[PDB]
């Protein structure tokens, strides 16, 4: 992952993070100048999940802009095993589970 | 773009704020965001460009805030309407400035 986007997550991840999200991975396309970000829940998905997407890629164009015209998201509720989410490429949130 | 600032919302953004939170991107200190966003409908401040999730960018053509991860000063905002109403975000200028061909 580029260095941008670790900085630009820092900062927009800040206020926003509660114990039901298990992985936040992001997904650089740098030709189509896109983004992909997907925030692995321990629940099913609830309207707070995508607003909050909704202010995060929003801070994070207006800091990280230059480099991305367009994101999307996806919320999706996760049963699979600590040691799966440990491997997704692109994390730049991995909650503590044990194995 | 809606006409109501959502208090908490913004003032993620707003130093002091109830709701601020250090790190953030922030509005300076003597800007009101209730009348930036007024000047925006009456025509004072121009939408010149639209950023990720089709969100309204504004020229205000004087400092409104500071980006949190360059530290510079910056005369745009990016507009993020919701059902509870808009937030202004400071925009790091070479968001605006840094233009593909």
């Amino acid at each position: 992952l580029p260095s941008w986007l670790r900085v630009g997550m820092n900062i927009a991840m800040l206020g926003m993070i509660h114990s039901d999200i298990r992985l936040i991975t992001v997904d650089y396309e740098e030709r189509r100048r896109f983004l992909k970000i997907k925030n692995y829940l321990s629940r099913e998905a609830i309207t707070e999940d995508h607003e909050d997407m909704e202010y995060l890629i929003t801070e994070l164009w207006s800091m990280c802009g230059e480099y991305f015209d367009e994101a999307d998201f996806e919320c999706i509720y996760s049963n699979h095993s600590s040691m799966e989410l440990n491997q997704i490429n692109g994390a730049v949130f991995r909650r503590k589970e044990l194995i | 773009i809606g006409t109501k600032i959502h208090d908490g919302a913004q003032g993620k953004h707003i130093s002091g704020h109830r709701n601020y939170i250090e790190g953030k991107s922030t509005l300076n200190q003597n800007i009101n965001p209730q009348e930036l966003l007024n000047g925006i409908h009456s025509g004072a401040y121009p939408v010149i460009s639209k950023g990720a999730r089709r969100n309204p960018v504004v020229d205000f053509g004087y400092p409104i805030g500071s980006d949190g991860k360059s530290g510079l000063s910056t005369n745009f905002g990016t507009i993020h309407s919701g059902k509870n109403g808009v937030h202004i975000v400071p925009a790091n200028p070479k968001t605006i400035k840094k233009v593909q061909l």
